[PDB]
């Protein structure tokens, strides 16, 4: 069980850790989060009390180093930093643990939610989507645009998701125009899975990371990517059986975790209705269809 | 974007453009079977691809053999149309290729866009105009070449005959659409109007009769009266 200490909390802020959120008051004696489960990526995120504009946060894995948070009054945000002096870090955290200045990662023993949302997400793949090689952790915020969005403007600050475009030469073989547009199996299985992602685990990992960035930061380009990666599978007549079953589980837990009040902005009516009721896979996502119909029957 | 009455003069500027109408590609007659079920029998069709500035018509005849053993023919017809239009563009010299293709039915947008991916600089556009090009098969010489075809075939026409010698392309297109709207609303009466006078003939190399300027004024008025009369007979006004 690892720890992300805070130097201090000089500005009032809502702090999220995975699907949990809590409020810290201005200059409240707060020095971090302890008992963070080892074995998963995590995200620590922020929304300032005075300016709800810009949710921002950091993806990290405590197996890759000792990380802490410190407020920068010049740039006006909570920054993640790495501590290279391990004895110093341990001594700081111990002091703070003995003074009971740290909140506890509140995982229920029965609860597999975070595992289910991050099953295929790997820090090394996050760092290829979010390019900042001098750090072991990755910054994301509400406003970052994707590479695809930047084609239709700071490259260093982009989300480098795999570009999916159904009306592109990459997606459409010459001489198979109708076939490939109406059945995207070629594009899914040969171009994307065999060619670019190499396996379904990497595809699912990017899909899961896109969803989490949409949900936690309201990142619009991430929501577009999530829906595009769902639609590419549902619009393929030929999908490995284990992929369909896993996709059903992935989406079920995403829909389960989504805040009921954000469904208007985070769910695309056309994609979901096509996927659940028209596509080749309309009968392959039983768990997702049941939770969608009971939780969001208005969208459908 | 879309083509409407606000940007109508664009049709007659010097950017090459083509209208594509797919309404006569897939044509059937519906009939009873011996067991009392219903079946369709395809008949030959055509793609209507028209340059509205010059009157050049690229009439691609769709022979019924293209449907043999195929499913979902109304969907296939849109993709076959897009394939043939793309093939026509590739066959034209670069300086003759269109800068825009305007489809008369919005369901042609995605098929044509996908077939034209190699031509990113050719704009594929819909239109808000309700153009009467479905009535192309009411022109006797066009209907005749389609029905007689025994194999796929492209036939080239000028749908304006020699009118551009005397009028502008705006006026020629206006005359064309009036004639076709009349043929679409009441084919029998429209043909009676166009041929009632035995002394005015259709040249071997033309589609329409050889009316003088004054005779075209009379004809155009008669076509308007017909369209209006039918509008009354229809809605009882
Ligand atoms: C780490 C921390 C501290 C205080 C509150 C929270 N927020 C939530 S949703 N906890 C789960 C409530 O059962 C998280």
């Amino acid at each position: 069980m690892n720890t992300v200490p805070f130097t201090s909390a000089p500005i009032e802020v809502t702090i999220g850790i995975d699907q949990y959120s809590f409020n810290v008051k201005e200059n409240q004696p707060f020095h971090g989060i302890k008992d963070i489960p080892i074995g998963h990526v995590h995200v620590i995120h922020f929304q300032h009390a005075d300016n709800s504009s810009m949710r921002y946060g950091y993806w990290f894995d405590c197996r890759m180093g000792n990380f802490y948070i410190q407020y920068d009054p010049k740039d006006g945000l909570y920054k993640m930093m790495e501590e290279r002096d391990g004895a110093k870090f341990e001594n700081i955290v111990h002091n703070f643990k003995e003074r009971q200045m740290m909140v506890s990662y509140p995982k229920i023993d029965e609860d597999d939610t975070w595992y289910n949302l991050t099953e295929f997400v790997q820090m090394d793949k996050i760092r290829k989507i979010v390019r900042k090689d001098e750090n072991q952790f990755s910054y994301v915020d509400s406003s970052m645009t994707t590479v695809q969005e930047n084609e239709l403007s700071d490259p260093a600050h982009s989300l480098n998701y795999t570009v999916i475009n159904f009306k592109s030469r990459e997606a459409i073989r010459p001489g198979h125009e109708m076939e490939d547009f109406l059945d995207k199996s070629y594009y899914l299985n040969t171009v994307m899975l065999q060619g670019i992602f190499k396996n379904s685990s990497n595809y699912f990992g990017e899909l899961q990371f896109a969803f989490l960035n949409a949900m936690f930061f309201g990142n619009y380009g991430s929501s577009l990517q999530w829906h595009a990666m769902i639609e590419l599978i549902c619009s393929s007549a030929t999908v490995p059986k284990h992929m369909l079953d896993k996709l059903d589980e992935i989406l079920y837990y995403q829909i389960k975790t989504l805040p009921e009040q954000y469904s208007d902005i985070l769910l695309n009516e056309r994609v979901w209705n096509i996927c659940l009721y028209s596509s080749f896979q309309k009968n392959s996502l039983h768990n997702t269809e049941k939770i969608m119909e009971n939780k969001y029957p208005e969208l459908l | 974007g879309a083509m409407n009455s606000s940007n109508y003069a664009e049709l007659f500027n010097n950017d090459i453009k083509l209208f594509v109408d797919d309404t006569n590609v897939y044509r059937v007659t519906v009939h009873k079977t011996f067991e009392g079920n219903v079946a369709t029998k395809a008949i030959n069709g055509c793609i209507f691809t028209l340059n509205p500035k010059t009157g050049h018509l690229f009439l691609k005849i769709i022979h019924t053999s293209v449907w043999a053993g195929q499913k979902r023919l109304s969907q296939l017809a849109k993709w076959k149309t897009a394939e043939e239009v793309s093939a026509l563009v590739r066959s034209l010299p670069k300086e003759e290729q269109p800068k825009q293709i305007i489809v008369t039915r919005k369901a042609m947008l995605d098929p044509l866009e996908v077939h034209m991916l190699d031509f990113p600089n050719i704009a594929i556009r819909p239109t808000e105009l309700r153009l009467p090009f479905s009535a192309a098969m009411s022109i006797d010489k066009l209907s005749d070449v389609v029905m007689k075809a025994t194999e796929p075939q492209m036939v080239l026409f000028n749908i304006y005959d020699d009118w551009l010698d005397r009028i502008s392309s705006y006026t020629a297109f206006s005359r064309l659409t009036l004639l076709l709207r009349a043929l679409k609303t009441n084919e029998e009466s429209a043909k009676m109007i166009l041929l009632s006078d035995p002394t005015i003939t259709i040249k071997s190399y033309h589609l329409w009769p050889s009316f003088t300027d004054e005779q075209w004024i009379t004809i155009e008025s008669q076509m308007r009266d017909l369209i209006l009369t039918e509008y009354g007979r229809k809605y009882n006004v």
